[PDB]
RNA sequence: ACCCACUCGGCACCUUACGAGAAAUCAAAGUCUUUGGGUUCUGGGGGGAGUAUGGUCGCAAGGCUGAAACUUAAAGGAAUUG
RNA sequence: AUUCGGGUCUUGUAAUUGGAAUGAGUACAAUGUAAAUACCUUAACGAGGAACAAUUGGAGGGCAAGUCUGGUGCCAGCAGCCGCGGUAAUUCCAGCUCCAAUAGCGUAUAUUAAAGUUGUUGCAGUUAAAAAGCUCGUAGUUGAACUUUGGGCCCGGUUGGCCG
């Protein structure tokens, strides 16, 4: 009988069924569970400034080896360090130590074979400057 | 099958099978038509008369085939004692 | 030019049958493709994909293609077919051929009303093939084919107008998914609808009207 | 603390965004037309969609029930107000046989270049909002006013026109009066 | 006791498929997009992990209940060729 | 068409020409307005527009668009996913070109669809994740059949025909 009961009086063991069911979904979870509030680095937002910490050469290898140009940020509102990609600049004459920076979500999935990491942040601006506009020559940067 | 000028409007009315009213399809190729021969009073079958039958390639394949087909022709006919309504 | 080789054929080219629906009344096994070429003149083909394919002969590595054809009228007629050649231009041919050979009628009919040519579906119909499993649903006019583009060229090609199609399995696999399809509007003749109870007198097949023509010399 | 002045989208983005034969098909449709964004085309494909809903939502309906009865002809006449539907066609079922170029040939734009007061489509944009083309006692000045059947037999050039009438415009007596001067020196 | 015919109830086997299935195969794993005979339990990518924490049962070994951060693009099924 | 030429049409052009059009902007006035700003009106100006100069993303696949030149190859197979090489690269960098949506377009987070991957409608559970070791049993869900059917009469409605 397809193993669920069909009764016309039987409502409250489904909808029971149902909530107990439903925690093995993921983003429910997360969502009840206000993981979001509670350990996501953003903490539930669509961007974080931060300090940049110190920066990361980190080398990851396989398949394709990024001599990865990143950083290590720190969050100011909780204090929290992080990762993050800055993209399109080959040389990182643009984000020094000690700059404030603007990030935002990035969906790089790490590799196991190389031991290359997911960073889950890009850089979107440095020292209130939209990285973009600098790699274009189109602003330039306060540097202080 | 009509529409509202009254017309037909189908590529055609398919053959049904006499056995099992079903409809016979065109990749059907199990299905098929029996002609029997209609006789004479001299005991000749006419070159152009028959008393044919339809059969779905269903009943051939599920081996009903024959006893369909006995009923069929004893109630139009064509036999006598060989198939009883009862068993 | 062509010599037939069956006695279907010569049936055809002595023009002692006029339409396929003729061949598709009496379920007429074809196995001469110029058959449906004279009685379906304005058959439009379309390769639908082409993929290289990796045999391994003997030690012998070779690159083959795999090629999915879908052929038909405008009007009531698909055709759909598989081959696999040793050249592109080879298997799109040989493709052709093979669904040439197995083309099948449909029921097109209306969706409630009942005004003008039928457009639609006549009734809900579904065919499976390998995991993928295709629903076929009657739409209102004007609906147009909702379907992904493989489905959907598949049922331009066969006149159909307004159909709402479900979907199931992995149908990424567009040759079960192709399949499925053809199967599912394949069936629409195969379900007794009440405008069809009405008994018929059973038909004799043009094979005995016409039997001295068309006999082995 | 007002009351909050209510609005609405117009259009509707395409489900898939690249796909070859439509891409194409609008791009033949905005040649005919003389059209500007593909979202001219969108809009049409929406209000008919909004159409094409009110009219099987009456179809599932009983004849000779009152609603359908009543918003089914003013849904009929309406559409036909504006001659796009026929004469003939005066009954639901076509409303949904209905397509976009059937609204994109009641078109101010368009029935210029129809009513050959333009020499290509194009031409019928550019006279519309220049401010020439009248209906009537208004001048209309949008490419998509979407004549009414009883508003086609008025269409002409502006009483306020060059070509209407009244005096040439900016640049012909700006050359009238460099001829005219430069003869005079 | 045996033999033949039948009969309920078992028990395995051998064929097929109308049917199902991703396939191997299945008289049910069928009567399922033509989707609803009644009902119980369980699962929702792989790891982290039957781990941590709490509660409970046990003399103990342990059992039952049972996460998260974090990590990862596969892990897996069946079948096919060499 | 026998050949020149008789004309219809549609195109590619040429930073070619010609004369039309017009509001962006500027501005008397008036209108508007509690007073103004603006809109709508309108004298007067106001482009060949070699700049009243349009962008934002892309061009291996998904996914519309490169069979284009040089550089690379010490700042280099490379960062949504998967691809792909190195004298000669459509797959990286720069230019050229082209594509998409366009006064807007990209990106981040959330959320709905996609997702029949929450399944009442509608999933799955032999081997892919998943039938409790097994039975008993309360709540719960679920529960065989049967008790005026059948016949006769009359009344008046709302669609549909053949007549008007
Ligand atoms: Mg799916
Ligand atoms: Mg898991
Ligand atoms: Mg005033
Ligand atoms: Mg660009
Ligand atoms: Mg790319
Ligand atoms: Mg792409
Ligand atoms: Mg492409
Ligand atoms: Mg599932
Ligand atoms: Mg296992
Ligand atoms: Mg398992
Ligand atoms: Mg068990
Ligand atoms: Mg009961």
């Amino acid at each position: 009988g397809k193993g669920k009961p069909r009764g016309l009086n039987s409502a409250r063991k489904l909808r029971v069924h149902r909530r107990n069911n439903r925690w093995a979904e993921n983003n429910y979870k997360k969502r009840l569970l206000g993981t979001a509030f509670k350990s996501s680095p953003f903490g539930g937002s669509s961007h974080a400034k931060g300090i940049v910490l110190e920066k990361l050469g980190i080398e990851s290898k396989q398949p394709n080896s990024a001599i990865r140009k990143c950083v290590r940020v720190q969050l100011i509102k909780n204090g929290k360090k992080v990762t993050a990609f800055v993209p399109n600049d080959g040389c990182l004459n643009f984000v020094d130590e000690n700059d404030e920076v603007l990030l935002a979500g990035f969906g790089r999935k790490g590799k196991a074979k190389g031991d290359i990491p997911g960073v889950r942040f890009k850089v979107v601006k440095v020292s209130g400057v939209s990285l973009l506009a600098l790699w274009k020559e189109k602003k330039e940067k306060p540097r202080s | 099958m009509e529409n509202d000028k009254g017309q037909l409007v189908e590529l055609y009315v398919p053959r049904k099978c006499s056995a099992t009213n079903r409809i016979i399809k065109a990749d059907d190729h199990a299905s098929v038509q029996i002609n029997v021969a209609k006789v004479d009073e001299e005991g000749r079958a006419i070159p152009g008369e028959y008393v044919t039958y339809a059969l779905s390639g269903y009943v051939r394949s599920r081996g009903e085939s024959d006893d369909s087909l006995n009923r069929l022709a004893q109630n139009d006919g064509l036999l006598k004692n060989v198939w009883s309504y009862s068993r | 030019g062509w010599v037939p080789v069956t006695k279907l054929g010569r049936l055809v080219k002595a023009g002692k049958i006029t339409t396929i629906e003729e061949i598709f009344l009496h379920s007429l096994p074809v196995k001469e493709f110029q058959i449906i070429d004279t009685l379906l003149p304005g058959l439009q083909d379309e390769v639908m994909n082409i993929k290289p394919v990796q045999k391994q002969t003997r030690a012998g590595q070779r690159t083959r293609f795999k090629a999915v054809v879908v052929v038909g009228d405008s009007n009531g007629h698909v055709g759909l077919g598989i081959k696999t050649a040793k050249e592109v231009a080879g298997a799109i041919r040989a493709g052709i051929i093979i669904a040439k050979l197995s083309v099948i009628p449909i029921r097109r009919g209306y969706w409630g009303t009942n005004l003008g040519q039928p457009h639609s579906l006549a009734t809900k119909t579904t065919g499976k093939c390998g995991s993928v499993t295709v629903r076929l649903i009657p739409a209102p006019r004007g609906s147009g084919i909702v379907a992904s583009p493989a489905v959907k060229k598949l049922l331009q090609l066969a006149g159909v107008e307004d159909v709402y199609t479900q979907s199931n399995g992995k149908t990424r696999t567009l040759e079960n998914t192709l399949k499925a399809a053809f199967v599912a509007i394949g069936n629409t003749y195969g379900f007794l609808t009440p405008n069809l109870w009405a008994e018929q007198p059973l038909p004799v097949s043009p094979l005995d009207i016409y039997s001295d023509e068309a006999s082995a010399q | 603390p007002r009351a909050p002045r209510t609005y609405s989208k117009t259009y509707s983005t395409p489900k898939r965004p690249y796909e070859s034969s439509r891409l194409d098909a609008e791009l033949k449709l905005a040649g005919e037309f003389g059209l500007k964004n593909k979202k001219e085309i969108y809009r049409i494909s929406f209000q008919l969609s909004k159409i094409r809903r009110a009219a099987r939502d009456l179809l599932t309906r009983d004849e000779k029930d009152p609603k359908r009865l009543f918003e089914g002809n003013a849904l009929i006449r309406r559409l036909v107000r504006v001659g796009v539907l026929s004469e003939d066609k005066k009954k639901l079922d076509y409303v949904l046989a209905l397509k976009v170029e059937d609204f994109l040939e009641r078109r101010l734009q368009t029935q210029v270049y129809k009513l050959g007061l333009a020499k290509s489509v194009h031409h019928a944009r550019v006279l519309i909002t220049q401010r020439h083309i009248a209906v009537g006692k208004q001048i209309v000045n949008i490419p998509s006013f979407m004549v009414r059947l009883d508003s086609e037999k008025h269409i002409d050039f502006a009483p306020t026109s060059p070509f209407g009438g009244a005096r040439p415009g900016r640049v012909a007596r700006r050359n009238a009066a460099r001829k005219a001067e430069a003869s005079g020196e």
